[PDB]
RNA sequence: AGUGGUAAAGGAUGUGGCGCCGCGAAGACAGCCAGGAGGUUGGCUUAGAAGCAGCCAUCCUUUAAAGAGUGCGUAAUAGC
RNA sequence: AAGGUAGCGAAAUUCCUUGUCGGGUAAGUUCCGACCUGCACGAAAAGCGUAACGACCGGAGCGCUGUCUCGGCGAGGGACC
RNA sequence: CUCGAUGUCGGCUCGUCGCAUCCUGGGGCUGAAGAAGGUCCCAAGGGUUGGGCUGUUCGCCCAUUAAAGCGGCACGCGAGCUGGGUUCAGAACGUCGUGAGACAGUUCGGUCUCUAUCCGCCACGGGCGCAGGAGGCUUGAGGGGGGCUCUUCCUAGUACG
RNA sequence: GCCCGGAUAGCUCAGUCGGUAGAGCAGGGGAUUGAAAAUCCCCGUGUCCUUGGUUCGAUUCCGAGUCCGGGCACC
């Protein structure tokens, strides 16, 4: 559900679907990347080529696994953990990416883009 | 000019004959330039000594170079301090008091801000991301070989 | 502006003000607020 | 300072009164309370009346370097020969003749003391010539 | 003042006390009224000193008795 | 009495030391690698190295795991009548 | 006082007061336009993060943060832990010593006990009483608990300009 | 962080118990050669690091800044 150190995942333009936030970029007492939420990150796996990196950025909470529990009582889980990574402002980095849909990330918002863009099976 | 007469004011000029600057200096500004001993970085230790003597325009680690400006002198006379280093580590022993030393950032910008506080030759050395302003020679030593005042 | 001590007056008239055991020096200029209390 | 080219190493502490009181140009500036002063001090007030005195027209002396003052060690725990020569000054206690000139012609001379003393160490006070004196 | 009921340097239109200074009822000082006088008009600088821009001036007439003008100031100047 | 060779070096000997560079790393006085002005290495009480083998001592990293973010309920034994 | 005996570090866990207050606010001041700084007096209310390496608290560094304070109590805490530590013998060399042995040079290991009596704290009860003998509902002098703060958005870029 | 240190021309560097400023190399004018190296005379350039003090005068003796200076550090 949520971590400090963290061996997350991802599929922007990653250098690897993976990387360890340190913690929560919320109110100063983090202890949990939560879902739809944003914080802070280097990479942990590898990556061909790609302009992206083993830097760090910080970004926003995708999937989680442990109770997503929505305003509508409307609820989910998926075996799965990742974000996608930001850059400055959040405008999110890649152009595309391997997932989909469902309110919490929408909901949170500032990212429509990440919105339209991980529609469809997968 | 524009900020006396608040943008009501215009006046343009051209040459009446060809004089020889007179005896006087046209300025030649007010609050020397604090300019740099070396390339390298900002070092809180080094920025926290000569901070009270006027202001600062880069931080830390900011590593500038030599003749790049990093604030102005709290009078009219220049100088070229220097720090890094921020000097030194460390330990032990021991501990565990004390002090802590912080300091302010800029007081940064603008251009537009910074451009206008020349003078003799401060080049503002401006890039696709960023402002700097170094005078005509960095070298400190080197400033003195074009003043060389009289006679 | 305060100063457990000093106060000699300044503004060139400035105010010898007796409050509360307060060596209070009032003046016409903010400079001079001397609060010695 | 100056106690130059003494000939001992040092002296002992006691206090109580001496015989400083005359004038000597009508400029001065008296101890009162004391006891011995920082030769340096002094150099203090030197400057400070100096200085003030549109800094030239001379100032005259008073008291002297006088002893040797010594805190021995440096820190450490004691039972040195006390030896170690350190602070030298004078040795002035019952409001004593310190006499200063310059031409100051005002209480101008006074800032100059007012200052000067103020700072030096002890209750203090200052005039001029006051009951003349007649020696032989 | 609660000092009583620990403290110095030193600061002060504290409190009270001297032993002292101003009283031209030729009726006082803070409060008041009005005038704030004509040569006062460079000396440099005069872009301006024509007291109220810097290097000193130390005189005269003249009456509310006289500011060699203590002071708000800019372009002098003009007003307090 | 000659005055330390060969290899060797900030090491189960560098105090100035968290030495300086380099690597590892979000960061590291930690160790590996360099450098080598070796507070005070050196062949015979061995010196440099040297596979296998150590309940050796120290440095990484994959794996796994109430171990850690506090743990939370649970069973068996004393505690208690 | 203490050698008929007072466990010294580092850390842990529970902390308790303190202000020369760090974030908090209240402020006069600015060389204060605004904003933002910076300059003192008032006031402890709550609050006053994670890791890295280092046995080190200090420290330097990563990432934030409103902020990530100084310090009182044997540098609080062994009758409550931990025990890397420096400090019993080993052995190691580096270093002195003719060598026995040694170095607050160093490095590898290195047998921390605890059935509470007292006052003290946490709870829970047995008395005997607040002059009829009773079942039940109250009001509180007085004492205890918690009083933080982000960032965004609202009036926001008309205050200053 | 206490403790010393250097600051002098174009760059590296000394000073009766103050009163004067220097070689070196860069350097341009020569002597020299066949021309040139080397060498020998000459030129030049002076913030004597910024302040405050002592003196008639301080680059110097003192105060402060200044890169700079070797060193201090178990519970």
């Amino acid at each position: 559900m949520i971590q400090p150190q963290t061996y997350l995942e991802v599929a922007d333009n990653t250098g690897a679907r993976k990387i360890m936030c340190i913690r929560v970029l919320k109110g100063s007492n983090a202890k949990y990347a939560t879902v739809g939420d944003v914080i802070v990150a280097s990479v942990k796996e590898a990556i061909p080529r790609g302009a992206v990196k083993e830097g760090d950025v910080v970004k926003a909470v995708v999937v989680r696994t442990k109770k997503e529990v929505k305003r509508p009582d409307g609820s989910a889980i998926r075996f799965d953990d990742n974000a996608a990574v930001i850059i400055n402002n959040q405008l999110e980095p890649r152009g595309t990416r391997v997932f989909g849909p469902v309110a919490r990330e929408l909901r949170e918002k500032g990212f429509m883009k990440i919105v339209s863009l991980a529609p469809e099976v997968l | 000019f524009m900020t006396m007469t608040s943008g009501t004011g215009l006046l343009y000029s051209t040459f009446s004959h060809y004089d020889d600057v007179r005896p006087g200096e046209v300025g030649q500004r007010q609050n020397g330039v604090l300019i740099s001993n070396g390339q390298g970085k900002a070092v809180a230790f080094a920025l926290f000594g000569l901070q009270d003597r006027g202001k600062l325009f880069l931080g830390h680690g900011a590593e500038v170079y030599e003749g790049q400006i990093i604030g102005i002198h709290s009078r009219s006379n220049d100088l070229t301090v220097n720090c890094l280093t921020g000097k030194k580590l460390t330990n032990m022993r021991a501990s565990g008091a004390d002090e802590a030393v912080v300091l302010v950032p800029p007081i940064r910008m603008t251009l537009e801000q910074a451009l206008e506080f020349i003078d003799d030759d401060e080049l503002v050395e401006v890039t696709p991301t960023s402002i700097r302003i170094r005078k005509r020679h960095l070298t400190e030593n080197d400033r003195r070989r074009a003043n060389r005042a009289p006679k | 502006m305060k100063v457990r001590a000093s106060v000699k007056r300044i503004c060139d008239k400035c105010k010898v003000i007796r409050r509360h055991g307060r060596v209070y020096v009032i003046c016409e200029n903010p400079k001079h607020k001397q609060r010695q209390g | 300072r100056m106690k130059y080219r003494k000939q001992q190493r040092g002296r002992l502490k006691g206090a109580t009164k001496g015989g400083d009181y005359v004038a000597f140009g009508d400029y001065g500036l008296v101890a009162l309370e004391p006891a011995w002063i920082t030769a340096q001090q002094i150099e203090a007030a030197r400057v400070a009346m100096v200085r003030h005195f549109r800094r030239g027209g001379k100032i005259f002396i008073r008291i002297f370097p006088d002893k040797p003052y010594t805190k021995k060690p440096l820190e450490v725990r004691m039972g040195k020969g006390k030896g170690n020569v350190e602070g030298y000054v004078a040795v002035v206690k019952p409001g004593r003749v310190m006499f200063e000139v310059a031409g100051v012609t005002e209480e101008q001379a006074m800032e100059a003391l007012r200052i000067a003393g103020h700072k030096l160490p002890i209750k203090t006070k200052i005039v001029r010539r006051d009951a003349y004196d007649e020696a032989q």
